[PDB]
């Protein structure tokens, strides 16, 4: 009945998916042994006979150290061990060795527990799973995880929240061949994704989040709040309400173009959270401020198709109504003529979250706007300007040679990667 | 991937690597004995890379000791720190051939080669997680370089999916044991250019002249050289003795610093200046240590850093400082010196920081590089060779044997190779 599968690989992206069920917990204020002091719940949740409750979830990846420190965590009464799975060798951020060096000699072991937990999905909809491109594990077994289950089911919806790395976070320099190669691997497969640009959130800690030096504790704890704020449709019941489905159905319009640019507001911190907060409007105007979004794109250069929107917290529809007007008068959208209607609403009343102790101070109004244009093109740019400067002298390609590969899979990435830039670029032409 | 495997070769190996284990002992807060007595938990945290657990709770190192030279083994037994070695790890020949490369490699270096394999072994496959292993060894003498040559070649083609590590003793003119190093380093090169996947060259006669004029030690000795080298190289491996993301292991650290199957040879770099005994250095600002990096002196090979252009580099600061500070002067002198890099790797400049300082110092820098200013090492070697082998001088020390010439031929070109390829990545635009 309605269940929900969750993956989580890489170690950040398990970091990530540690600190995102931390704060789902919190909204449902479930306690560290899953004690219960809508429902919808049970669909991310599955609650034993003796009242237990444990997220339908995995986390996954070639290294314990992550999972090491999960299992000596906080949550020893709220995890089994056995959708704790630690690898031995690491894939250290090759996307060869990730898929198919080291990648394969687990992903039997994966499935069998996977199966095993989806056993009891009656009402199984589809799957979320948690990478960054610059991870190696992150990419490989990502890449071979999502063909391997696309292979098993297909129509089963698979959606992603994939992290986009940046330099000043980056710590391995082959990180845009990894980047082609999951884009690449999994454009065919992936329905919906969703990136997050570090370099959005390190400027967002260093001026929003009045922090003089952003820490991972606390970009991974904003990009959990992000990912709440998408996932509430699924984990709340409103009004106005979206899901898996419909969320493929509103945000793919093109089978290739999937990859909606969301956006959060707003973030205020601890010692500022004595001002006034901001309105509706106010913070409706502040969603499409060019720094105020997952990547340091530039919308001012980009061709909308339709507006989704997000309010979890004390909005009332005359507010919305008001606010989508005051938006449609604004000078920087331009719109596509294949996709006349550029609005869609859902409203959320219970109060947004945060993590107790954090630097994000506790808020009444919330909004995660949902996005796609050509402005997301500039990281394509970007990427493509570094593996264009990389490949042409064949830089780091015999890493991945020595794996059982050869160059013309990374060629033949790069032109599928042109082709979706140039897709990007056509539609983006009038 | 929470261990690696050490090995010894040759006297100065033996002594290098006994006072890395020292120091690293020292700052880890391990008594004589092997028992932890320090107060940080950092220490402890992964002190499983580098030692293991033995009876009692005593910590071992995971070393080995191979040489000829019997007075090698008694040396290290002599020094401090030398019982809490393993005992049974001493593996020393009975006769010893004295830098003599042609009567070592095949008389004692077969039963010795067979029984470093077993013992190898025996810590191989009793290991739980092994990754890699890495190399303290010599060139100038022709033994030690010869038996560090034996063990890479062996333990690369028994273990091809492990990690390949190594660091070099460059001869030097100033000061020549024997003037059979032409031939020794040109078949250590040879072999090790494919052999090995990590490389940190140290060359004495830098060593030599910033004693004499940097640190003021007129007679450089063994013991002089031996305590800034070990100063260095254990700023360099901070990176693995201590958590961080920035290379985590020594495969990450491969992918992210070697970008040609032949590029995977090292600049060495420390900060600031210090030598033995000297307690008068004071504390020193940020900036300087980061302006240090471009000064030849501070390095450990007598090059011309500014001639070359840094492929990848590596850096790590150790103790407190506000690392806004070092991204900002980073980035400074990026964008200062960007002529001395090359502009079609993106952002090859990967540097983290580390909380403890090394003993006797509040704040460190330590540099590591990949650039053609190897380049010039294999150029006087070439040229010496040269002028060793123009007139065949002794080559009948060599031909007593009866090899020929054919295999010196193969190494001179593929060394002649690598000069080139460094060439042409130097000269090579955007
Ligand atoms: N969003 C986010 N990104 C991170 C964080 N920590 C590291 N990263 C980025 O993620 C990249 C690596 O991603 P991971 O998934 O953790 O690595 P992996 O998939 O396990 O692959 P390996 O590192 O080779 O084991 C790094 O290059 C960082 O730039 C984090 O805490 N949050
Ligand atoms: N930096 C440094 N170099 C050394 C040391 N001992 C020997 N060397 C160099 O090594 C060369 C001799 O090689 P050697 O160590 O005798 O080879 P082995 O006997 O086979 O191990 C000489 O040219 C020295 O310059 C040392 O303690 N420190």
């Amino acid at each position: 009945m309605r269940e929900c599968i969750s993956i989580h690989v890489g170690q950040a992206g398990v970091q990530i998916g540690n600190a995102c069920w931390e704060l789902y917990c919190l909204e449902h204020g479930i306690q560290p042994d899953g004690q219960m002091p809508d429902d919808s719940f049970n669909t991310f949740f599955s609650e034993t006979g003796a009242g237990k409750h444990v997220p339908r979830a995995v986390f996954v990846d070639l290294e314990p150290t992550v999972i090491d420190e999960v299992r000596t965590g906080t949550y020893r009464q709220l995890f089994h061990p056995e959708q704790l799975i630690t690898g031995k060798e690491d894939a250290a951020n090759n996307y060869a060795r990730g898929h198919y060096t080291i990648g394969k000699e687990i992903i039997d072991l994966v499935l069998d527990r996977i199966r095993k937990l989806a056993d009891q999905c009656t009402g199984l909809q589809g799957f979320l799973v948690f990478h960054s491109f610059g991870g190696g594990t992150g990419s490989g077994f990502t890449s071979l995880l999502m063909e391997r289950l696309s292979v098993d089911y297909g129509k089963k919806s698979k959606l992603e929240f994939s992290i986009y790395p940046a330099p000043q976070v980056s710590t391995a320099v082959v990180e845009p061949y990894n980047s082609i190669l999951t884009t690449h691997t999994t454009l065919e497969h992936s329905d919906c994704a969703f990136m997050v640009d570090n370099e959005a959130i390190y400027d967002i800690c260093r001026r929003n989040l009045d922090i003089e030096r952003p820490t991972y504790t606390n970009l991974n704890r904003l990009i959990s709040q992000i990912v709440s704020s998408i996932t509430a449709s699924l984990r709340f019941d409103g009004a106005l309400n979206v899901d898996l489905t419909e969320f493929q159905t509103n945000l793919v319009p093109y089978p290739r173009i999937h990859f909606p640019l969301a956006t959060y507001a707003p973030v205020i911190s601890a010692e500022k959270a004595y001002h006034e907060q901001l309105s509706v409007a106010e913070i409706t105007n502040a969603c499409f401020e060019p720094a105020n979004q997952m990547v340091k794109c530039d919308p001012r250069h980009g061709k909308y198709m339709a507006c989704c929107l997000l309010y979890r917290g004390d909005v009332v529809p005359k507010d919305v109504n008001a606010a989508i007007a005051t938006i449609k008068t604004k000078r920087s959208i331009q719109f596509v003529d294949w996709c006349p209607t550029g609005f869609k609403v859902g409203i959320n009343y219970q109060p947004p979250t945060v993590v107790p102790g954090g630097d994000l101070a506790k808020v009444q109004r919330a909004v995660c706007m949902l996005s796609n244009t050509t402005a997301i093109a500039e990281a394509w740019a970007r990427l493509d300007h570094k593996f264009d400067l990389m490949y042409a002298k064949r830089a780091f390609v015999h890493w991945y040679v020595g794996e059982g590969m050869e160059e013309g899979e990374f060629s033949e990435a790069r032109e599928d990667m042109a082709a979706l830039e140039k897709d990007y670029e056509e539609v983006g032409v009038d | 991937m929470r261990e690696i495997v050490h090995i010894q070769a040759g006297q100065c190996g033996n002594q290098i690597g006994a006072k890395f284990w020292e120091v690293i002992s020292d700052e880890h807060g391990i008594d004589p004995t092997g028992s932890y007595h320090g107060d940080s938990d950092l220490q402890l945290e992964r002190i499983n890379v580098y030692y293991n657990e033995a009876a009692g709770n005593k910590y071992v190192p995971r070393a080995i000791l191979v040489d000829l030279e019997p007075g090698t083994m008694d040396s290290v037994r002599s020094g401090p720190f030398g019982q809490i070695f393993r005992p049974d790890n001493f593996v020393f020949g009975q006769s010893g051939a004295g830098n003599n490369w042609a009567k070592g490699h095949y008389t004692e270096g077969a039963e010795l080669v067979d029984s470093v394999l077993d013992v190898v072994r025996k810590e191989s496959e009793s290991c739980d997680c092994l990754q890699g292993f890495q190399l303290t060894h010599s060139l100038g003498g022709g033994t030690g370089s010869g038996m560090g040559t034996l063990l890479i070649s062996k333990i690369r083609e028994e273990y091809p999916d492990r990690i390949m590590n190594t660091f070099s003793v460059v001869p030097s003119p100033k000061v020549s044991d024997t003037v059979v190093e032409p031939y020794n380093a040109t078949l250590s090169v040879h072999q090790l250019v494919e052999n090995t996947d990590e490389t940190y060259c140290i060359d004495n006669e830098a060593l030599y002249d910033i004693c004499f004029r940097t640190l003021k030690l007129t007679t450089p000795t063994y013991g002089d050289l031996n305590h800034l080298v070990s100063a260095t190289m254990s700023g360099v491996t901070t990176c693995l003795r201590f958590p961080g993301q920035l290379n985590a292991d020594l495969r990450k650290l491969a992918v992210n610093m070697v970008p040609f199957p032949r590029l995977h040879f090292f600049m060495p770099g420390f900060a600031p200046l210090t030598s033995r005994g000297s307690q008068q250095y004071r504390a020193l600002t940020v900036p300087e240590l980061t302006q240090q990096m471009f000064d030849a002196k501070n390095m450990m090979a007598a090059c011309d850093p500014r001639h070359g252009r840094y492929l990848t580099v590596a850096a790590v600061f150790r103790g407190r400082m506000s690392m806004k500070e070092v991204d900002e002067q980073m980035l400074n002198v990026q964008n200062k010196n960007s002529s001395y890099f090359v502009e079609w790797i993106p952002n090859n400049v990967k540097t983290a920081v580390c909380d403890i300082p090394p003993r006797g110092l509040k704040m460190s820098a330590t540099f590591i590089g990949n650039s053609t200013a190897i380049q010039e090492l294999f150029k006087r070697i070439s040229e010496q060779f040269t002028a060793m082998f123009r007139r065949k001088a002794f080559l009948h020390w060599y031909t007593g044997e009866g090899m020929d010439e054919m295999e010196f031929t193969e190494a001179e070109s593929n060394m002649n190779d690598l000069v080139s390829e460094y060439q042409q990545y130097q000269d090579a635009t955007a």
